[PDB]
């Protein structure tokens, strides 16, 4: 019995758009920033893994929506395409014909732009020296 | 901070002084204009009520923290699985009534992302107004010092901390001592620089004494608490 704890739900019920835990923990941590280059990643319930988001057709309102999902509210700093350094082999591509952020993406083994989204929701980590 | 040096303006713009009864109690880290990362042991009862607390940002000297410069705390959230006995999951969040204005003096630190690939002995910094010697008084000036990460397996050796380091904990400092956080630094930042960005990898939690050999500082593993932090900010974002 494959399962994930809500503190136990089934994998396909984690990040599927329907809240199965009493507090909604199965649907409120499906987007994340990966690595020192802030690679935007989305959890796939089918493959039980995190996949980077292609730069294809990505715009700032999509990044703002991702920033809201992460709990940063209206904070938004930047969004640009970069080369993936997360070592991923599968990616989430945006489907134009759509819906929610995590529900508008589909799996793909390449990005047309050859780039993944690098998303920074807040200007942080900068001090006096460089 | 023991064995460190006084901080320059804008050197640690995320460092915040948390006050109760016109007195510095603990440190904190700005991550958003409203949210501050601090230690759960700092907000144990009776200081779990938010109206006891005032945050001071962008000010290096305690005597310069005048009446009217501080930000009233609106909300205090302790980690649900915090254990006072073991200091496990020693993390808490503070939300301000009024958001901070960001400038070269007051800026947030970045929450750690998964896949940081930090070195086992990664170079880090700690800062705060803690005592500069064990059992000493709160320091007037903000201090800071360099410390190295200590692998948990080495830290859990019977000769260091004997299996008291949980996966929600990281050790930093020097096994020889002489450079360590101290009383009053708790809740403050343990930061590291990678990809020209300062990351908050730890919040000052506890240690055996100060700067003692084979008793380095123990810090809350902010990477583990990242999921909980995002949920709290978001939950407050949807309003309560
Ligand atoms: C994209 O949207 C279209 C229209 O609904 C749909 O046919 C298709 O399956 C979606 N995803 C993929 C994998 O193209
Ligand atoms: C908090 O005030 C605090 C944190 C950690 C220590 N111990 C050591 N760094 N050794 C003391 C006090
Ligand atoms: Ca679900």
């Amino acid at each position: 019995n494959s399962g994930i704890e809500c503190d136990c739900i089934n994998p396909s019920n984690w990040c599927d758009g329907v809240s199965h835990c009493p507090g909604g923990e199965d649907e409120n941590r499906c987007v994340r920033l990966y690595g020192p280059n802030f690679i935007l990643q989305v959890y796939s319930s089918q493959r039980k893994s995190w996949h980077p988001v292609c730069q294809d057709d990505w715009n700032e309102n999509y990044g703002r929506a991702a920033c809201r999902d992460m709990g940063y509210k209206n904070n938004f700093y930047s969004s640009q395409g970069i080369v993936d350094d997360s070592g991923s082999t599968s990616f989430m591509k945006l489907n134009t014909s759509a819906v929610d952020i995590y529900k508008k993406l589909y799996h793909s083994d390449a990005c047309s732009s050859k780039a993944v989204v690098s998303l920074r929701c807040i200007a942080c980590g900068v001090n006096l020296n460089d | 901070i023991v064995g460190g040096e006084s901080a320059l303006p804008g050197a640690w713009p995320w460092q915040v002084s948390l006050h109760v009864q016109n007195v510095h109690v603990c440190g904190g880290s700005i991550i958003t204009p409203e949210w501050i990362v601090t230690a759960a042991h700092c907000v144990e009862k009776p200081l779990n009520n938010p109206w006891h607390w005032t945050a001071f940002a962008g000010i290096l000297r305690q005597s310069f923290m005048f009446y009217g410069a501080g930000y009233q705390v609106e909300k205090v959230i302790s980690h649900p699985n915090y254990d006072s006995k073991t200091k496990n999951n020693d993390i808490a969040l503070m939300k301000l009534q009024k958001p901070l204005t960001f400038n070269d003096l007051v800026k947030p630190v970045c929450l750690p992302n998964p896949g940081m690939m930090l070195q086992p002995e990664q170079l880090c910094w700690i800062s705060g107004w803690g005592a500069t010697e064990e059992k000493g008084k709160t320091s007037e000036v903000l201090n800071a010092a360099k410390v190295l990460l200590i692998e948990t397996q080495r830290c859990n050796s019977r000769y260091v901390y004997d299996n008291l380091i949980t996966p929600a904990m990281i050790c930093a400092g020097f096994l020889q001592g002489n450079v360590d956080s101290c009383q009053g630094d708790s809740g403050g930042p343990l930061v590291t620089s990678k990809n020209n960005i300062w990351w908050l990898i730890g919040d000052t939690s506890w240690g055996s004494g100060c700067a003692k050999a084979y008793r380095p500082g123990v810090y809350g593993n902010v990477m583990v608490f990242t999921d909980w932090i995002y949920r709290q900010m978001r939950a407050d974002g949807e309003f309560v």
